[PDB]
């Protein structure tokens, strides 16, 4: 996306040219979630063994 | 035992704006299974003292 | 004003380094306790810094201008009163001057009709150029006082200049601290931006004269002249807003 | 709370534990929108309503800059042909604000008025006019066939066919030289290997649409590179501090409690950026101070609870949040 | 040996009660 | 570079197909009276297939 600040988006744009870069940058971080909560299982794996 | 973490999907994904609160309902239950997995591993951590 | 001084005799391009310094202020934002990784056109460092000196030895060439430079310059009595950029150098196409008449700093973009080396000369007069006609911009700065008294002895000063252009504004950085060339590490304050929108290939320096253009004396100043490569350089930001350190990428 | 525990379990029971459930809601109560007191407005009428124009290969470029715009002419009254904006949304012009504006206004005629958007192919958009892919602003157009047109035809306004290469876009040409093909010197005039780049429009009233004349006037938008000081008719309220209230502060907008900044800070800075580059500080647009950014709604609501088969009482704990101060 | 919706959650179990389990 | 011609009504075309045709001799050279047409230029049609 353009920016990474989700008030510089709704605002400074359609709300149909909004839909397809705000849920680019929730799918970001959903994927940095992803990467987030998996390294917390295998971590937390080898502190349990 | 580790470092127990909590990590909401509210204030971390949005800005504070109805428009990310609305748009996060389409991808469901994808907050519901990260914060269930956040949760089972401080039950663990707890177990492990 | 036409006539060039005839008691000038042209010096050697000699080489200095220049240590950490170069670094200025990429944006205005505020940022703390960080580091932060900028990609601008920067000076490699410990590279070759061309050594100028004025002392009835006279330094002025004509130097190209691709990207950018940096301007350091190293006085006592101030003779440098101005700078001269441009293109073709004459009336055809647009130019770039800045004319300090010690009240203010007079920044004009007009068509210039330049000499074949022109002079700079309290106050007797300050004439580079015979006429001009079509101007698309004037600036008249802050009021502050300087000295054109001749003085010889050791340099006291620092004053650095960042002359640059980005996106066709021209942009100045400025900083001025008391100490060729002395070590250390600094930063530059934003100043002003002037939207020109003119290129500029090629630079030469003014030098302002004394007397107790034919018999008019000088006394002792350096000044340096720097380039710019497309480097990045790390910032650490304290909590007072100062760059205390910065580290060249490619270099070691 | 014992149904906040159905709600997001989703199951019709309750299980003896411990559960985390959602989080504090802070409602903004009030909404600040700060931009300085200018008393003069733009001079949009005096690019738009002039007697005479420029051409297409060098225009007038028309910096205008520290005043209040008036978007009514381009927004709610119509008197202008086509309303065409690419990065900017039009109804959002009087919100957002900009430091300054380029106009550009240039004279193109109906055939060959199709070739201006980024990234065309043509005449005009090779070797005369072309846009960037960043570039913000509209396109404003109006039909001048009943003002600037001729029945034997107007050949004072003048374009130019030909270059040698691409032109780069916001460049003007001003070069009288002649093009040359091959190795014979033009010296001033057409001839062999030699061909005159600058030609004459068609304009004339009694021909179909490509001999209408239009006057196109496109503005050049620059966002976030300065401080802003021209946009529409905004009204501005008093500064609110220790309430959590709705931001818009010389167009960047937020939400938080204004607190006062104990460092050092630049006279020159708008706005400065944390670790996570969210704006946490800015300077009052009216006034010189600037006020810290501290957000709201933060804490979270863990229940503790009995199940159904033996009581409904409801332990609610407040999780890092000091409840001196302090769902529906 | 924060404002973005990052918690952590702090232990059962404090370290003056492990030592007398200890 | 045909000696003879036909009228404005008598046109007989020349079916051109599967060879290499030079056409770059010929805009190096140019001994033309007038060539006008409109949104593709002559000079781009060397490196055309």
């Amino acid at each position: 996306a353009i920016s990474s600040v989700l008030n510089d988006i709704f605002s400074r744009l359609d709300p149909p040219e909004a839909e397809v870069q705000i849920d680019r940058l929730i799918t970001g971080r959903l994927q940095s979630l992803q990467t987030y909560v998996t390294q917390q299982l295998i971590r937390a794996a080898e502190i349990r063994a | 035992s580790m470092t127990k973490t909590s990590v909401d999907c509210t204030m971390y994904i949005c800005g504070d704006s109805t428009e990310c609160s609305n748009l996060l309902l389409q991808y469901g239950s994808f907050c519901t299974q990260l914060k269930r997995a956040l949760t089972g591993i401080a039950v663990e951590q707890d177990k492990n003292t | 004003q036409c006539v060039n001084l005839t008691t000038r005799t042209q010096l050697p391009p000699a080489y200095t380094n220049s240590f950490t310094r170069g670094v200025y202020y990429p944006d205005k934002v505020f940022r703390s306790s960080v580091l932060h990784s900028t990609q601008d056109l920067f000076l490699p460092f410990f590279s070759n810094v061309t050594w100028f000196h004025v002392i009835k030895r006279f330094d002025n060439p004509v130097l190209p201008f691709n990207d950018g430079v940096y301007f350091a310059s190293i006085e006592k009595s101030n003779i440098i009163r101005g700078w001269i950029f441009g293109t073709t150098l004459d009336s055809k196409t647009q130019s770039l001057l800045i004319v300090n008449n010690a009240t203010n700093v007079v920044i004009k973009v007009c068509e210039f009709q330049f000499c074949n080396d022109p002079f700079l000369d309290m106050e007797s007069e300050f004439r580079v150029y015979s006429s001009a006609n079509n101007c698309t911009f004037e600036y008249v700065s802050q009021p502050f006082l300087m000295d054109l008294e001749g003085k010889q002895g050791n340099f006291k000063n620092l004053r650095e200049f960042v002359f640059k252009n980005i996106d066709g504004y021209f942009k100045i950085y400025s900083k001025h601290t008391p100490i060729d060339l002395p070590q250390g590490f600094s930063a530059l304050e934003p100043l002003v931006d002037l939207p020109i929108g003119i290129n500029i290939t090629r630079f030469q320096t003014l030098l302002a004269l004394h007397r107790s253009s034919s018999g008019w004396t000088a006394g002792a100043a350096a000044y340096y002249v720097g380039y710019l490569q497309p480097r990045t350089f790390l910032l650490k930001y304290n909590e007072n807003g100062t760059i205390t350190d910065a580290v060249d990428c490619a270099l070691d | 709370p014992l149904s906040e525990t159905k709600c997001t379990l989703k199951s019709f029971t309750v299980e003896k534990g411990i559960y985390q459930t959602s989080n504090f809601r802070v409602q903004p109560t009030e909404s600040i929108v700060r931009f300085p007191n200018i008393t003069n407005l733009c001079p949009f009428d005096e690019v738009f309503n002039a007697t005479r124009f420029a051409s297409v290969y060098a225009w007038n470029r028309k910096r205008i800059s520290n005043c209040v715009a008036d978007y009514s002419v381009l927004y709610n009254l119509a008197p202008f042909f086509t309303f065409k904006c690419y990065g900017v949304s039009p109804t959002k012009l009087n919100d957002l604000c900009f430091t300054n504006v380029y106009a550009d206004s240039f004279v193109i005629r109906g055939d060959e008025v199709r070739q201006i958007a980024p990234g065309q192919t043509g005449n005009i958009a090779d070797y005369n006019y072309k846009l960037p892919d960043d570039f913000t602003g509209c396109v404003i157009a109006w039909n001048s066939n009943k003002l600037d047109s001729k029945v034997s035809g107007n050949y004072n306004y003048l374009y130019r066919l030909f270059r040698k290469s691409n032109l780069k876009p916001f460049e003007r040409d001003i070069s009288t030289e002649i093009y040359q093909a091959g190795n014979k010197p033009c010296n001033g005039v057409a001839g062999f290997n030699c061909y005159f780049p600058l030609r004459s429009y068609s304009f004339r009233p009694t021909y179909g649409v490509g001999h209408q004349p239009y006057r196109v006037v496109v503005l050049s938008f620059e966002l976030l590179h300065a401080p802003a000081t021209v946009c529409g008719p905004k009204k501005s309220t008093n500064l609110v501090k220790n309430k959590c209230v709705n931001f818009n502060f010389n167009g960047l907008k937020g939400t938080g409690v204004l607190t006062e900044s104990n460092k050092k800070f630049l006279p020159f800075q708008q706005f400065g950026r944390d670790i996570a580059d969210t704006t946490d500080a800015v300077r009052d647009p009216q006034t010189l101070e600037i006020l810290d950014i501290t957000p709201c709604s933060f804490g979270g609501v863990s229940v503790i609870t009995p199940g159904t088969n033996t009581s409904n009482q409801v332990a609610v704990l407040y999780q890092g949040v000091n409840c001196t101060e302090v769902p529906t | 040996t924060k404002f973005k919706g990052l918690t952590v959650l702090p232990p059962l179990l404090t370290d003056e009660m492990i030592a007398q389990y200890t």
